[PDB]
């Protein structure tokens, strides 16, 4: 569960993380996608080559996603609501993928910023980020 | 019994006028629920055990959950009566609560109340400080607006004719951050009489602390730096007598307008200048939000933020 | 396999790498962030804080170790398999770690590389590095 | 009865042979209990993977694949759920022939008296899924701590009177809580049951009969250690309508 | 099960009847084995079948089944899997 300290580092770590989470999260979809090609599967009419705008766009909302998520860290499956049913029914996203993602995730902002990714922020952020995906995949069916 | 024999205490809070609110009856300790709970019934507690002027009640899980039964639910009080078992109730005993309901009351008596500001450029601007019960500490910036830096700059006495956001060459506060979402509508005496969210679970961090910039009018200058003439280079701030730079967070054009019509240099063209002299560095900053565009004045822009975070 | 343009990527960037540091720091992230793992590395003694796992020279010393493991199955890429056999069945037979947990540490492991080399960590060798993480995985599984 | 050949995340090896994986006709795992030589313990939603809910019981014997043992095929002859299924998740499932009870297929033998006592530690095992949400390959088991059932009530619905309830489940989905289950908080290392473990038995180990006892069938499994408690359903309470089935079959 | 807003009357948007009222089935998962035994149960000739409404409209009201999958040898549409 996530403990009122490592709600703080979250909180600490998403205000750090600035305006680039959009960049960030555009580059972990394309870094999830060459390092495992089998998440491509999803994503059969995506222009997937380098430096498209639609994975851009498509990063920008899966980070526009997560920082509303931490928002609203205490109630988070009200606001991943209508996201948790469509990975769950509509897409049928498997739940490893997002494991993957949220890895990839991880690492953008280590490469990004190393100095505020402490151990005790890794944690955090791997708590949150873990928290979110057993939301959106909780409903698989 | 005609209540003699009845007793009431406060467990579990910060002193002996603060806490969960527990009653004695038949030799057992218990406690009340929170339905229909409201200032009423605060006041009527903190008029029985001689801390006065109750500053707050609350609900649920605020000071822990208690033991033993409950007595009273949905109580109707006025906000003047001699002891809570002589209000309105269904009756001794009979509730639909669980101890996830406890109520609890902060009474003025303990609650040493006083706002400050610190570390500032003037008497009054600076990092806001609130004392509670002997320790002070700080309010987390999170819903701070405008409104709110009325309500403070009016608290302690100093012009309230331009109240900005914003802890201006200040650093971090260390101790307690004791309020956070203050939501004060700009009328109140006291920022504690606004509604706020409880004293406890804070997720802020030091960062955060809030603060207020009150002046007259007489002691803002904005001026272009760099460049051949007035009308073009960076734009600097010169606030008291304290000199900053603009962050461009959300700089558009849209602002730049309102800029230039400020300085009368008529209207914006391009979000760059030619170098032709050099600028001196300064550390405090000011941050903007989203301008509408027509305004006749950089300075009636809604919640502009006057230091307090950083532009790397 | 790996493509000859990410055998070179991989063989220069791992040439800039530091045997003392990285390792540990990899290990220590893997306790701290997975505590379970805990169990098998009770001789180290305090493992209960973060700043303990940190500052434990044990943790640092293992780190080196498998990082020298590590180094070598980069020099043997094309016979991984034979050359992790005895790892293998070192970490089948007398400890029951379960095979995620190799995973686990090649993921905690390229997020310390990431951490170190900050922008040089282009995506392209980043790909080669999984592989090759989910080779050393795969080879010590059974 | 009651003596596995070993007593004892960490990979099972001999220790828990009452075990079983089951496979639906779209590829998702769940898990099963051996009470006997020839019957079953499991969770209903387990039942109902793929279709909706208005279709017979005959229509899902021949639709799931078991496996006990060492990766040992089984065959499923009937599939029964309980009558109030809405409130309690117990399904029991009939083998087409009887196992012959060996060190890797043995059954686990059900409590003649209560064992959900706050505090207790009970072991449960299963084939969910893992930290990177991968089906694991190897068996895994846990150690649990038997947890108070008003703090259950409490996390996923709020207040213990009916009228007062609200949803509060911190992983969306919110389990069936009532008289029939118990509750159970993560272990020493913050380790808790995910997807595909529902219908593990938590097993009990009473060193006075030196006897493993199932004191209940887990029937929610999307805690993922993100709810801070595991769902299981008392076996206790289900003990007569187990009895009466196994003696009508 | 009826066809409307098609070119005959052996082509066009499909449509399920439930409770009394008529409604619209989603593509996601409707594939040739489908249309097949949607031709088969309707009266009209069933050597080949494609999917998709022809220069029909957008549906009105609720919409009553998605992923079905009937595997061809269902006689009818709602014995499939739904
Ligand atoms: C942290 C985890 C994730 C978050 C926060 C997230 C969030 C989102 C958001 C905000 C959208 C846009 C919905 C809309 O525009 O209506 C979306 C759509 C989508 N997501 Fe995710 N997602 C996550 C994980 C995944 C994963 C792991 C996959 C696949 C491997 C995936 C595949 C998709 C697809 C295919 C779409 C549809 C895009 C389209 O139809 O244009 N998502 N997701
Ligand atoms: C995935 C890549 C891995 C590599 C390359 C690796 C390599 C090694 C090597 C070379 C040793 C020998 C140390 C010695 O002889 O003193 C060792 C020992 C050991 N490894 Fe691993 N290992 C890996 C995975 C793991 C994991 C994931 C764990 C636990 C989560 C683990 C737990 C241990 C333990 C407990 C020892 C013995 C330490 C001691 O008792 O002194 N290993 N490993
Ligand atoms: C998409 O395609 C079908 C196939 O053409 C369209 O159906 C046809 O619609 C036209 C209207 O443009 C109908 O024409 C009318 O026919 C009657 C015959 O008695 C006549 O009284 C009218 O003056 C007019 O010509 C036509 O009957 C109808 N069917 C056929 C077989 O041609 C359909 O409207 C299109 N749109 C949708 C939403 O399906
Ligand atoms: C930041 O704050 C300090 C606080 O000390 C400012 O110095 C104060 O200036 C006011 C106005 O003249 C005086 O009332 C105080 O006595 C001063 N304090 C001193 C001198 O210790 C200072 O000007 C500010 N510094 C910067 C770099 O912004
Ligand atoms: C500035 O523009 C806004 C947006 O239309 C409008 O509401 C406001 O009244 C304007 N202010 C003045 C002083 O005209
Ligand atoms: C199911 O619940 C009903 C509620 O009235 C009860 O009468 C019945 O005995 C229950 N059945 C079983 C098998 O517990
Ligand atoms: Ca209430
Ligand atoms: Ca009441
Ligand atoms: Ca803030
Ligand atoms: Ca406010």
């Amino acid at each position: 569960v996530l403990s009122p300290a490592d709600k703080t580092n979250v909180k600490a770590a998403w205000g750090k993380v600035g305006a680039h989470a959009g960049e960030y999260g555009a580059e972990a979809l394309e870094r999830m996608f060459l390092s495992f090609p089998t998440t491509k599967t999803y994503f059969p009419h995506f222009d997937l080559s380098h430096g498209s705008a639609q994975v851009k766009g498509h990063g920008k909302k899966v980070a526009d996603a997560l920082t509303n998520a931490v928002a609203h860290v205490d109630d988070m499956p009200n606001a991943l609501s209508a996201l948790s049913d469509l990975h769950a029914h509509k897409l049928r996203v498997d739940p490893v993928n997002f494991k993957l993602l949220s890895h990839c995730l991880l690492v953008t902002l280590a490469a990004h910023l190393p100095a505020e990714f402490t151990p005790a922020v890794h944690a955090s952020l791997d708590k949150f980020l873990a928290s979110v995906s057993t939301v959106l995949t909780s409903k698989y069916r | 019994s005609d209540g003699s024999n009845l007793e009431m205490r406060l467990t579990r809070g910060g002193n002996m006028c603060s806490g969960r609110i527990e009653i004695k009856f038949q030799g057992r300790w218990g406690t009340v629920c929170d339905d229909n709970f409201n200032i009423d019934h605060a006041s009527v507690i903190c008029r029985q055990l001689e801390c006065g002027s109750a500053v707050s009640f609350s609900g649920s899980s605020n000071f822990g959950e208690g033991s033993g039964p409950i007595w009273f639910d949905d109580l109707i009080c006025n906000g003047n009566e001699s002891a809570l078992w002589n209000c309105k109730h269904q009756g001794w005993g009979k509730h639909n609560c669980d101890h996830a309901e406890d109520a609890g009351v902060i009474c003025s008596k303990g609650a040493d109340l006083s706002l400050r500001l610190v570390d500032g450029v003037t008497e009054c601007s600076g990092r806001l400080e609130v004392r509670f019960q002997g320790e002070w500490g700080t309010i987390c910036d999170d819903g701070w607006d405008s409104y709110d830096a009325a309500v403070a700059c009016k608290q302690l006495g100093c012009p309230t004719a331009v109240t900005a956001i914003g802890r201006v060459n200040a650093s971090k506060g260390f101790g307690h951050i004791w309020l956070d979402s203050v939501s004060c509508q700009g009328h109140e005496p006291a920022i504690w009489q606004c509604k706020h969210h409880e004293w406890g679970k804070h997720y802020c961090n030091h960062n955060e602390d809030a603060g207020v910039t009150c002046s007259d009018g007489s002691d803002l200058e904005l001026r272009l730096r760099g460049g051949g003439s007035r009308c073009a280079g960076t734009v600097e701030v010169e606030i008291q007598r304290l000199l900053g730079k603009v962050c461009d967070r959300g700089w558009g054009l849209k602002e730049a307008d309102v800029v230039c019509r400020q300085l009368g240099c008529g209207s914006a063209l391009k979000t760059s200048y030619q170098v032709y002299s050099k600028i001196q560095a300064t550390n405090t900053w000011l941050f903007l939000s989203s301008c509408n565009g027509n305004e006749t004045s950089l300075w009636d822009c809604k919640n502009w933020q006057w230091g307090g975070l950083t532009c790397d | 396999h790996l493509t000859p343009e990410e055998k070179s990527a991989v063989t220069a960037l791992w040439g800039k790498v530091n045997v003392d540091e990285v390792g540990g720091e990899a290990l220590g992230r893997l306790l701290v962030v997975y505590p379970w793992t805990q169990r098998f590395f009770e001789s180290f003694g305090d493992l209960s804080t973060p700043d303990a796992v940190m500052g434990n020279p044990k943790v640092k010393a293992h780190g080196k170790k498998v990082l020298g493991a590590f180094s070598d199955g980069l020099a043997h890429l094309d016979n991984l398999k034979g050359t992790f056999a005895t790892l293998s069945e070192l970490h089948c037979d007398k400890l029951h770690v379960d095979p995620e947990n190799f995973r686990l540490l090649g993921n905690v492991l390229v997020c310390v590389l990431a951490h170190h080399f900050g922008k040089e960590f282009t995506p392209p060798v980043q790909a080669a590095y999984q592989k090759v993480v989910a080779g050393v995985a795969n080879a010590l599984a059974h | 009865c009651g003596k596995p050949k070993n007593p004892a995340h960490l990979d099972a090896k001999g220790s828990f042979p009452w075990q079983a994986k089951m496979v639906s006709h779209h590829n998702l795992t769940t898990g099963a209990t051996l009470i006997n030589e020839q019957w079953l313990l499991t969770t209903a939603k387990n039942l109902f993977l793929n279709h909706s809910e208005n279709a017979t019981a005959k229509d899902i014997a021949p639709t799931l694949t078991l496996y006990v043992g060492k990766k040992q095929l089984v065959e499923i002859e009937k599939v029964v759920l309980h009558p109030n299924y809405s409130q309690v998740d117990i399904g029991l499932i009939k083998l087409k022939q009887k196992v012959s009870v060996n060190e890797r297929v043995m059954p686990i033998c059900l409590p003649s008296k209560d064992y959900a006592e706050v505090g207790r530690v009970g072991y449960v095992s299963g084939w969910g899924r893992n930290a990177n949400f991968k089906f694991t390959d190897h068996l895994k088991y846990v150690m649990l701590p038997v947890a108070d059932q008003d703090q259950c009530i409490r996390h996923y619905e709020g207040s213990t009177v009916p009228e007062k309830k609200t949803p509060k489940s911190p992983v969306g989905v919110q389990p069936i809580l009532n008289e029939h289950t118990f509750c159970a908080g993560m272990s020493k290392y913050q380790e808790d049951t995910c997807y595909g473990d529902a219908g593990s038995a938590f097993a009990v180990h009473d060193l006075e009969e030196d006897t493993w006892y199932a004191t209940g069938i887990l029937s929610f499994d999307k805690s993922c250690a993100v709810a801070e408690y595991g769902v299981y359903v008392k076996v206790t309470s289900i003990q007569d309508w187990v009895q009466k089935t196994i003696a009508e079959n």
